[PDB]
DNA sequence: CGTGCCAATTTCT
DNA sequence: GAAATTGGCACG
């Protein structure tokens, strides 16, 4: 589990955006296909989420860009 | 009831009436209850009285009379700007809640 | 949680389904203090 | 105990919209921090007021 | 009684108007003298108000030490000090008509006791009685720096000190006139006016009487540059402290007491109120040992100035004499000073906390509070 | 005719 | 019960 999450805001920058973006990603890694980036222990989507964040592993724009780039290749894929 | 011997607001009572009634004959109407006030209200016209109310206002000069004509004007502001009417305050269809 | 009819049901049937999402709606307390104004003669209404 | 509760219930309605909207208002006009000395005793000092 | 300092610095004065007395000391004319204590290293830390007609041992700028006394004052005595020296010359009081003979049975230090309106004759109604300054050659010593000669004139229940004609010099007074909790921050907030408002005057200025009776007492103000011709009217049955002789600033007592708000705000600005406010309510909150920050009374504060009233319609919209919302006017005149026109002028409103939330841009907000019938 | 004081009414704990 | 607003009357 996790008792703080002060280098989640520090990463971030804000503590109301980084409840939007850790949900965001905890939302799709629950009711998406997605895996988490980390090394998943017994964790739920949301602390796996916030781990995620403290590492530099997901932001805003990591996301959106995921995101583009999926659309991108499912467009392809389905021609 | 005409400017001729009574005004247009004025109040009368039982014996009063009857001896209006005796005075004059026509153009002079009395009425009691909601659908006087009724009458009051849709004969009303907004604008002339707008108008009479400005100049009564900016030639005059008092404070307390100042404020009571500008209370008023107000509200006839109000009244013309939006859609409302003024005889909408006397109810003649009663909406009844769902059950 | 508290008012909003459809959306009662809509949450229960996703807390069992694995998903933890919500659709808010509007509450039915809402409708009832319209209905209740507007039944003293005074036109209130949503608009757009 | 109700008084309090009466006081605080109006306090929160006459301010309950005031959010911080912005990050710069462009002016640079304020208040002139001084403390508070009653005549005998300086009751706060400067350190706690800015 | 008498100010004590507690302290070692150095004494400074402001808004004092002094002069050397007969004795020696420095004895102050101005009502709105203060006194502050200031150390080596230039900070202030002490704060006396020094009344009307006081005694000073030390000078502005002197030295002096702990447990010093450095002014002392009469309270229960209103001194008419004079500022020259000299004889005194009697003139326009008569003895029945204006002024009265009494005489002390035990002491027996008289003087004739000057009657007041409401008491003395008609015929003493109309004049008005004044101790004039004179000098050996029998002419009238002129203030220095000023040109209006030295006479002093006096109201009622006004106690003569000395007979006519002894010899008198500054520091001599002509005549002796004889004078929380919860709540308080509930009142404070919602800018409630006390009982007897510290009534104030609008515009600076010499200063001087008028008609009597009235009604009440009326007053005259006449600036050293700006338009005289405004008059107050000034209740005469509560104590005045107005000095019709003296020149006086705009933001200044006539009577005393508490000042109401509204006042303040009107006639010393919206930086003012914003401290007397937070001062008023952090002095409740303080002396409990509560502690709270600033910014929490300053933003309800300016939750309170969100009015404004026209006082003329402009090139704007707005007609003559409405309350409007103060971001509307400062957003139309913003509009219009950037482009070539000009805007309207607007005066600020202060409203108590449960006046300045009813009157909301929202009715949906405001019904909820309270009156929802008389706001639907 | 124009101001200001006093009794009534309302709304709020 | 207290406080604010409104209508009625004494007064200049």
């Amino acid at each position: 589990a996790r008792v703080t999450v002060q280098d989640a805001v520090e990463k971030i920058g804000n503590r109301f955006d980084l409840v939007l973006v850790a949900a965001r990603r905890a939302r799709q890694m629950q009711v998406g296909g997605k895996d988490p980036l980390v090394p998943e222990e017994n964790d739920k989507t949301t602390v796996i989420a916030l781990r995620e964040i403290e590492e530099g592993l997901i932001n805003n724009q990591i996301l959106d860009v995921r995101e583009r780039q999926e659309q991108q290749e499912q467009e392809a894929a389905e021609l | 009831g005409g400017m001729t011997n009574l005004e247009r607001q004025q109040i009368l009572t039982e014996e009063q009436y009857l001896d209006a009634l005796e005075e004059f004959g026509d153009e002079f109407d009395a009425k009691m209850g909601a659908e006087a006030i009724q009458a009051l209200l849709k004969s009303m016209d907004l604008e002339q009285e707008c108008e009479q109310l400005r100049e009564e206002l900016n030639e005059t000069n008092s404070e307390t009379k100042r404020k009571k004509l500008t209370k008023r004007i107000k509200l006839l502001e109000a009244f013309v700007q939006s859609g409302n009417k003024p005889e909408w305050m006397i109810l003649t269809v009663l909406p009844v809640l769902p059950p | 949680k508290s008012d909003d009819v459809n959306g009662r049901t809509k949450m229960y049937k996703n807390i069992v389904d694995g998903n933890h999402q919500m659709e808010p709606g509007m509450p039915e307390s809402f409708n009832v203090l319209l209905k209740e104004i507007r039944s003293l003669g005074i036109n209130i209404e949503l608009e757009d | 105990t109700a008084n309090s509760g009466y006081l605080t219930r109006r306090l929160v309605d006459v301010a309950q919209d005031l959010v911080v909207t912005e990050d710069d208002c462009g002016t640079h006009e304020g208040i002139m921090m001084t403390p508070v000395i009653e005549g005998g005793d300086v009751k706060e000092p400067l350190r706690d007021r800015v | 009684s008498s100010i004590q300092v507690k302290n070692k610095g150095s004494i400074k004065l402001s808004n004092v108007k002094s002069v050397v007395n007969s004795s020696g000391k420095l004895v102050i004319t101005s009502r709105n003298t203060e006194l502050k204590l200031i150390d080596e290293f230039g900070r202030t830390k002490e704060s006396y108000k020094v009344p009307y007609g006081a005694v000073l041992a030390k000078g502005d700028g002197e030295q002096v030490a702990g447990g010093e006394t450095v002014a002392n004052w009469d309270p229960h005595t209103m001194p008419v000090i004079t500022e020259v020296s000299g004889f005194v010359r009697f003139t326009d009081m008569i003895d029945g008509q204006t002024i009265t003979r009494q005489t002390d049975e035990l002491t027996g230090l008289s003087s004739l006791v000057v009657l007041d309106s409401a008491e003395r004759t008609a015929g003493g109604k109309d004049l008005r009685p004044a101790l004039k300054i004179v000098d050996a050659q029998g002419n009238d010593v002129l203030i220095p720096g000023t040109d209006m000669p030295a006479q002093y004139f006096l109201p009622g229940k006004a106690i003569v000190q000395l007979e006519d004609g002894v010899q008198i010099s500054s520091g001599d007074t002509l005549a002796r006139i004889p004078q929380g909790g919860l709540p308080r921050v509930a009142d404070l907030f919602e800018a409630r006016r006390p009982k007897e408002p510290a009534i104030l005057a609008e515009i600076s200025g010499i200063v001087s009487f008028g008609k009597e009776t009235k009604g009440k007492r009326r007053l005259v103000i006449t600036p050293v540059d700006g338009s005289d011709p405004y008059e107050e009217m000034i209740p005469k049955w509560r104590q005045l402290n107005v000095f019709e002789g003296e020149r006086v600033e705009r933001g200044d007592v006539i009577s005393d007491g508490p000042e109401a708000p509204h006042d303040i705000l009107r006639l010393r600005g919206v930086h003012a109120v914003t401290r007397y406010i937070v001062n008023e309510v952090q002095d409740v909150y303080r002396l409990q040992g509560v502690k709270i920050n600033d910014k929490h009374i300053e933003v309800i504060v300016r939750q309170m100035l969100r009015k404004a009233t026209i006082v003329n319609a402009g090139s704007s919209d707005f007609l003559e004499g409405e309350q409007v919302e103060y971001s509307r006017v400062k957003i139309a005149n913003r509009e219009l000073e950037a482009n070539g026109k000009v805007g309207a002028t607007y005066s600020r409103d202060l409203l108590g906390i449960t006046k300045a939330s009813l009157a909301t841009e929202s009715f949906i907000s405001a019904a909820s509070f309270q009156e929802t019938t008389r706001v639907l």
